[PDB]
């Protein structure tokens, strides 16, 4: 999957795109392998591979969040894209690692969600 | 598993009958030595190996004797008295697997057994072939399943009759590949 | 890669190499082509996962994407994100991409703006398709409240009554089974005094005519069916309920039947002040507000001690052995504030216990009776405390549900959770957000009550977790609303348990700040 | 003059003294054709009190809900204080129910007693009829299987047809429904003359209809859509099936194998475009309630 996508990236997402009506492979996370091998070795933009995260996926939130604040300066756009990683992660159970992470992007953005801390807190144990 | 002794044994008295070299008493009494009194295990699972072998041995036992072959002579005891039951809607699966995997022979070895013993002749074959081939049937019930093995079976003791019954032909062997054609009815290449 | 050449067959992939598999050149387009092949799916929680994947990008600024969804939406592009041999289904993409403008247009819809005249090509009543005219028409509407736009005014005239029945002065052995017939054709000729025999015709028309299929109606006419993709009766359905799964045979005469609905308007004059728009909601999202279902879902609240210590007890005397101590938990979460109305569930992997919660109000000297009177009884399944002198407080929640029940982003909550009745909010003027989640009254910084709702939507094989609804309140508010309706409050809880693989107790509540039981009085 | 009035009295002491009358009544009455010999049947096996825990098993279509409906309106004109629980799958069938049973009460000349007194509560989801005394649980209920359920005690409950697709297709679904019929008991009223009916169909291979027969001791009938096909299928059912269809296939065994039941509503040509529609286990499932 990830020499496919690195040889050739438009043909790669029409090829991934017809194995889903076929079937094959639908037991394995292809999509998030090829979008986050495409972004690594710069081929298309963190901010149009972000929103994809409502397929669900064993995606890497967090890497991709890195790499959108690795990349754009506008402060709008951080802003935008940790509001949307917060709303498609909070609904399901993580470890302590991630919700600390996302706490100290929250303190360098200048955002305090009280939320956050009570849902970090409840877990310290 | 897989113990051999079964199928040697009865190839052995297969021979000695059919060259008359021994009586039927000592046949009896040899059988009677190696058959098991309460009903192995082989005949509820349709993959296990021994199976043939011994609904093959019961048929030739009972045969001998002068009886038929039934259903409730290989029954074990729970399900001897269910068919001793009579206001029954229920049927257990342990039942049906019997049925199933070992019922539907029971009319074909009957018919093998009497054309070895010399009892059934080529002359009034076809009446008991036309009439065997519907008693199964009725036994058979729904064969859901492609995967059945029982076609198979059928096929090789239909034509170990007529190769043992005499003056055979070619349409007789061609009815069997005619057979062959219907769904469900798949015969293996070996 | 020629040395597979002796062993590849036809049938092998997608065949032989032809040009018209050839993909686009920008990559964007290609991405853009993945999300709209996925909006045609057959199964309903791709396609809305696929629509908050476009609401997504229109909060930001990836012009370049949204631009090339809606030029494959005109275009209508099938093959290079399709496979060659099975169908595709190209209006349900079409009806899904309106679901989503819709909603993008509500709260900051500049982003629709360069691609308008998509919009005005189906908002037109020459366009017979019901549902795909409401949603354009929903879209359009709602961009020029927001000053984005300007429609001049006869324009907007038309728009807002788009499907008004207007026209008031005025062989094929293929069959509609027995469930679509009888529970899906007949509600709809009900309106118009009309037996499905005698509007199967134009349905016929329509599938042979305007959908293109001209074989029989035989099971085995889908490939994805021959080829048994669907598993475990996903494709199945009953009463007018919708399937999981939509297989060919549906998806036409769901759409024909749309299709049919328009000409009727246009002929033929309705008997009952309108019946039409009562049959329409049927088939449309769940809320009259225009917001989704997943707007209303929360977070589980946090857990009642007794539970995480309780854990480790051994399990058949856990099973028969409530405590006091639980009750305590059940009326008070937290300091300052009491469960006003709740019923919820909290699951593990061995135990579940359930808890019920009811309040109402009752006059002041009939409340020292009516506390022995509750608890002196044989059972407490056949009597109930009641809802919106012992008189009524608070609303139930809601049971009817929209087309968005499959969203897997909204846990198979629903919308209308348990509020005060009416003359509660207009006598202490409360005032609430557009999700009803928080009230304030008109006097205090601190909220009256807070409401919330929390679960999953499971899938196939799959274990049970915790789920669940609650309303609370604040102390003041409620010492307030009995001294200005001058009443007392009687409030009881039940707590039930059970295993994987009742206690049931009354409080009265009075405005000095006390609880009264039969066994006990209580402070704060 | 009294030849009339003799003729009155006559009749309306015979319909309440014969369910199959007061069928021929309400049907002539609705402008339908006369009932099938199943329907007849069917519905003089539930107007026997005899049978308390009892399950009746049924193709589709045959006509199930409006038998429920005249069993109901024809036991209050019998008995107005009864309590009535009617439970079905979803909120639009109790709401087409209750509507019903409102059009037939309206429909008939005499049940018009049957309207409700000042203090109505005519609502669409409970109701009294008018010569119920006022008390504290309704005459009639009807519900959702998921809606309130709890609040009242029955002596008459009535499923239609709980088990279906939308709502058993998982494994909290099924654990969660099966809870919910094993919890009905307790709202019945422990008088002798308190009973309980299932009318359905199965939907999947488990159904709780076998559930409640393997365990809880309950007692069912079944009318399959055609005379059985081969000898096993016939082996699958001796105290099942219906007295009339066992009766029939004793003696014309080899002339009535496959033949179907009800040839009025139902011929052979309008049962094989159904196992067009739908596999032959699809039309095994649902037809001739044989789950394999
Ligand atoms: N003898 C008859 N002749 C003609 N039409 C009839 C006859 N009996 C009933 N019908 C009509 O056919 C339908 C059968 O009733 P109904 O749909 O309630 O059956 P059912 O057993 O509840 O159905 P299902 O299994 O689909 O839920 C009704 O519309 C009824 O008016
Ligand atoms: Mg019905």
């Amino acid at each position: 999957v990830e020499i496919l996508a690195e040889l050739c990236p438009s043909s790669a997402l029409a090829i991934i795109s017809r194995w889903r009506d076929r079937t094959f492979g639908n037991h394995r996370s292809i999509l998030a392998w090829t979008i986050e091998h495409l972004v690594k070795k710069n081929k298309i933009n963190a901010l149009d591979a972000l929103p994809l995260i409502t397929f669900e996926n064993d995606w890497h939130k967090c890497d991709l969040l890195d790499s959108v604040l690795s990349s754009c300066t506008d402060d709008k756009d951080k802003i935008m894209a940790f509001e949307v990683v917060y709303h498609y992660t909070k609904f399901n159970v993580q470890n302590i690692q991630n919700l600390k992470k996302l706490d100290a992007i929250s303190t360098s953005l200048g955002i305090e969600h009280t939320e956050l801390k009570e849902r970090i807190s409840g877990l310290q144990h | 598993a897989n113990n051999q002794t079964i199928a040697a044994i009865t190839g052995m008295v297969e021979m000695a009958l059919i060259q008359s070299v021994c009586t039927e008493s000592e046949s009896i009494q040899l059988l009677d030595r190696y058959l098991p009194k309460v009903p192995p295990y082989a005949l509820t699972s349709e993959y296990s190996k021994e199976r043939v072998a011994y609904v093959r041995a019961y048929a030739l036992q009972a045969n001998l004797m002068g009886s038929q072959l039934a259903l409730s002579d290989l029954a074990s005891t729970e399900v001897k008295k269910e068919l001793m039951a009579e206001k029954r809607h229920g049927e257990s699966d342990d039942l049906r697997q019997l049925k199933q995997y070992s019922g539907v022979l029971i009319p074909w070895y009957n018919l093998w057994a009497k054309v070895i013993l010399g009892k059934t002749r080529k002359a009034d074959l076809e009446s008991e072939l036309s009439d065997t081939q519907k008693e199964s049937t009725a036994i058979k019930g729904h064969s859901y399943s492609e995967h059945s093995l029982s076609s198979n079976e059928i096929a090789n003791v239909w034509f170990d009759i007529l190769i043992e019954a005499g003056n055979v032909s070619k349409d007789d062997v061609e009815n069997i590949i005619k057979w062959s054609q219907h769904k469900g009815n798949r015969v293996f290449t070996p | 890669l020629d040395l597979f050449d002796e062993v590849l067959k036809d049938e092998d992939g997608d065949g032989p190499w032809n040009e018209k598999l050839s993909p686009p050149t920008h990559v964007e387009d290609s991405l853009a082509g993945y999300i709209w092949a996925r909006l045609g799916s057959p199964e309903a929680e791709m396609r809305w996962q696929a629509a908050h994947a476009v609401l997504a990008l229109c909060r930001m600024s990836r012009t370049c994407v949204i631009q090339g969804i809606f030029q494959h939406a005109i275009n209508a592009t099938t093959l290079p994100f399709c496979d060659r041999n099975l169908p595709f289904y190209t209006l349900h993409a079409q009806l899904w991409l309106m679901i989503a403008a819709a909603r993008v247009a509500l709260d900051d819809g500049k982003s629709l703006i360069p691609n308008i005249g998509y919009f005005y090509h189906y908002a037109t009543t020459d366009q017979p398709h019901v549902l795909i005219r409401h949603f354009a028409a929903r879209t359009l509407l709602a961009l020029h409240d927001s000053d984005l736009i300007s429609i001049p005014a006869q324009e907007e005239n038309k728009l807002r009554n788009i499907n008004q029945s207007t026209t008031l002065p005025v062989e094929d052995s293929y069959t509609f089974g027995i469930d679509f017939g009888p529970y899906w054709l007949k509600p709809l000729g009900r309106c118009f005094g009309v037996s499905q025999k005698q509007l199967e015709p134009e349905m016929l028309r329509i599938i042979r005519d305007v959908l293109g299929f001209k074989g029989s109606r035989n099971w085995d006419e889908d490939e994805r069916n021959k080829r048994r993709y669907y598993q475990d009766r996903d494709n199945h359905h009953s009463h007018g309920s919708y399937p999981r799964v939509d297989d060919y045979h549906f998806y036409l005469s769901y759409h024909a039947m749309f299709m049919t609905a328009g000409q009727l308007l246009a002929t033929k004059p309705l008997v009952g002040e309108d019946v039409f728009q009562d049959w329409l909601r049927r088939h449309d999202i769940s809320r009259n507000d225009h917001r989704w279902l997943a707007d209303r879902r929360d977070i589980p609240p946090k857990e009642r001690s007794s539970w995480l210590n309780s854990s480790s007890d051994n399990r058949d005397e856990w099973l028969a052995s409530i405590s006091e101590n639980v009750f305590n938990e059940t009326l008070c979460p937290s300091p300052g504030l009491l469960t006003l109305w709740g019923r919820w569930s909290d699951v593990c992997s061995d135990r579940k216990e359930s808890i019920i919660v009811h309040s109402a109000l009752v006059s002041p000297e009939r409340s020292l009776s009516l506390l022995r009177a509750l608890q002196t009884t044989k059972n407490v399944y056949d009597y109930k405390i009641p809802d919106a002198q012992l008189k009524g407080w608070i609303k139930d929640i809601a049971e009817y549900c929209g087309i968005d029940e499959f969203d897997p982003w909204a846990g198979n909550v629903r919308f209308p959770i348990p509020e005060p009745a009416s003359f509660i909010i207009d006598a202490m003027k409360l005032t609430t957000d557009k999700d009803h989640r928080v009230w304030y009254s008109p006097s205090d910084v601190e909220p009256a009550m807070i409401s919330s709702i929390w679960g999953h939507l499971s899938g196939k094989n799959d274990e049970e977790k915790s789920h669940g609804y609650r309303l609370c309140a604040s102390i003041h508010f409620i010492k307030s609303a009995l001294e200005t309706f001058n009443m007392d409050l009687i409030l009881e809880v039940d707590v039930d348990r059970y295993s994987r693989n009742s206690s049931t107790r009354l409080f009265l509540f009075r405005h000095d700040g006390t609880i009264h039981t039969l066994y006990g009085n209580y402070r704060n | 003059s009294q030849s009339q009035e003799a003729k009155n009295a006559l009749i309306i002491a015979q319909l309440k003294g014969d369910f199959v009358a007061f069928l021929f009544v309400l049907w002539k009455a609705l402008n339908l054709p006369k009932p099938t010999k199943c329907q007849i049947d069917m519905a003089r096996t539930l107007a026997n009190g005899d049978h308390k825990k009892f399950i009746l098993q049924a193709f589709r279509g045959i006509g199930k809900s409006f038998i429920t409906c005249a069993f109901v309106v024809w036991v209050l004109w019998r008995d107005p204080q009864l309590k009535v629980l009617i439970v079905s799958a979803s909120k639009e069938r109790a709401d087409a129910n209750s509507i019903f049973i409102k059009n037939i009460i309206d429909l008939l000349p005499f049940l018009s007693e049957l309207k409700p007194r000042p203090g109505q509560r005519d609502s669409v989801i409970s109701f009294d009829v008018g010569l119920a005394k006022p008390d504290h649980s309704p005459s009639v209920k009807s519900v959702g299987i998921t809606g309130q359920l709890t609040g009242s005690r029955a002596d008459i409950i009535i499923a239609d047809d709980v088990e279906v697709p939308g709502n058993s297709s998982t494994s909290s679904a099924r654990e969660k429904l099966w809870t919910l019929v094993t919890e009905f008991a307790a709202l019945l009223k422990p008088l002798p003359t308190s009973r309980v009916i299932y009318l359905g169909t199965p939907q999947t291979e488990m159904t709780l209809y076998k559930e409640l027969e393997d365990n809880k001791g309950y007692s069912t009938v079944i009318w399959p859509a055609q005379y059985p096909r081969n000898d096993a299928e016939a082996l699958y059912y001796g105290d099942r099936l219906a007295p009339m269809l066992k009766a029939e296939y004793d003696e014309g065994f080899e002339l009535l194998r496959g033949q179907p039941t009800d040839p009025v509503r139902f011929d052979m040509d309008d049962l094989r475009e159904r196992e067009l529609e739908y596999g032959k286990a699809g039309y095994t499932l649902q037809f001739m309630l044989n789950p394999n």
